[PDB]
């Protein structure tokens, strides 16, 4: 899936 | 529970060590233990709590998406039995458990003792985030209520942030970023998402002149994430 | 134990799914369950077992090294209390537990039923590897015996591999690679390490002409690791 | 620590 930017560590 | 015999300060120290060692499950357990001491958290401690659980749930989310994609392809061929569904369900249940744990800490009793904007907005944003992660995997008769719980937490956080924080405040910016993603792909409100990201970006831009060099770097980092999303969305 | 009620084939299937999802703790638990069914493992299944535990212990080793480095610096300042040592000890104990689990599977009863060179050498190499990981963290009166257990397992594997496998065989090559690292930094025998890596590389080079395109790629991949080490060592 | 190459996933 295309994941959009969210706050904090991009851990997924 | 299991951290009840360890000093609060030792738990915090070990959370910092666990972060350096990339041991995020340990980091989360240490910070859960620190929360359960009953004292409020400082800004640094709040961020240790959030970073720990964000890393844990992030691994679970990524794994869930891999398994869900395989499962959908299998439905849509050749029938392979119940194993893909079973294992997706296993990871899903673990993910829901982490979200429930975080939400439990926020409800017992971090939010009710949080009076300053920087703590209260931080925790309400977290509440929105972990209901959003529950929403990502929700399919049953509670999905609408999970989505509304995320919306409600984000909206309370937004209302406080607009009254009590400048538009460049990094907590306020990260909240708006995450609420805009909530709108885009959980609430199926892409226009609301775009509006929120644009307005947030523009109002922050106009307030950058008030900031020090260091605060400028903090704020523009998150502004770039809003722009990244707007570029994908428009 | 906890996988006793799941079909062997379902455990294998879920190990493959866990690998795709980068869920290596799950992958290891599934493969432990498969081993405990009591049947021998195929080549693919052996590799699933090894990849799973290598990923688990690799995270623990990396974390242990971070914490050990912080601990040494603290000795080497300002005294910070027992926490660094305690947490290094925690990770160390977890690491030792994983090594003991793998060694237990090999001893009950993978090695004793392994008669073909490709299975027996694979398992004896694993035995050397997990005693080597124990040696990396060993400091007490058992360190010499742990090191000798690693040496003994590697040496039996080497003796079989030289009699029963061609010099390009990837299992044989990976064994020699790992035994050379054992020599270099566990046995404090850098000259033995260099000799073994050089001889292994040269004898493999001279046998490449016998291989298909695909086998050539498999063998030269591991040969490059020998060269990488020789470049650092000479 | 400088880690040398060993077989399989470079997971540490
Ligand atoms: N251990 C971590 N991951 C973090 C610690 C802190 C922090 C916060 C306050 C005081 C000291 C450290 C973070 C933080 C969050 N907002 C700004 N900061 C500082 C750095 N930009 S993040
Ligand atoms: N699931 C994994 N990580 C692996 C699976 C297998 C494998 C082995 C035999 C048959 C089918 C697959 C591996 C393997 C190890 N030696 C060669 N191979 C094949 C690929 N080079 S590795
Ligand atoms: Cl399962
Ligand atoms: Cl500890
Ligand atoms: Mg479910
Ligand atoms: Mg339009
Ligand atoms: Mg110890
Ligand atoms: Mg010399």
């Amino acid at each position: 899936k295309l994941m959009f930017k969210t706050e904090g560590p991009d851990s997924d | 529970g299991a951290m009840g015999s360890m000093e609060r300060a030792s738990l915090i120290q070990k959370a910092k060590l666990a972060e350096q060692a990339e041991r995020y499950e340990d980091m989360a357990a240490f910070m859960k233990g620190a929360v359960e001491k009953g004292e409020e958290l400082s800004c640094e401690e709040r961020n240790l709590l959030s970073v720990a659980y964000k890393n844990v749930v992030g691994g679970q989310r990524a794994a869930w998406r891999v398994l869900s994609s395989i499962e959908q392809k299998s439905n849509e061929s050749e029938e392979k039995g119940p194993e893909v569904r079973e294992y997706r369900e296993k990871v899903e249940t673990e993910l829901q458990g982490v979200c429930d744990t975080v939400l439990g800490l926020l409800d017992s009793h971090l939010i009710k003792e949080a009076g300053d904007a920087e703590s209260r907005v931080f925790y309400l944003k977290m509440k929105g985030d972990y209901y959003r992660y529950l929403a990502e995997v929700a399919t049953g008769d509670d999905k609408k209520r999970i989505i509304d719980s995320a919306r409600s937490a984000y909206q309370e956080a937004m209302d406080i942030s607009k009254k009590e924080m400048p538009p460049t405040n990094p907590i306020r910016l990260g909240l708006a970023l995450n609420f805009s993603v909530f709108h885009y792909e959980i609430a199926n409100s892409p226009e609301e998402a775009i509006s929120l990201a644009k307005t947030t970006f523009d109002e922050a831009m106009a307030d950058l002149h008030t900031l020090s060099e260091d605060s400028y770097k903090d704020s523009t980092l998150i502004m770039q994430l809003l722009r990244d999303n707007l570029t994908l969305w428009t």
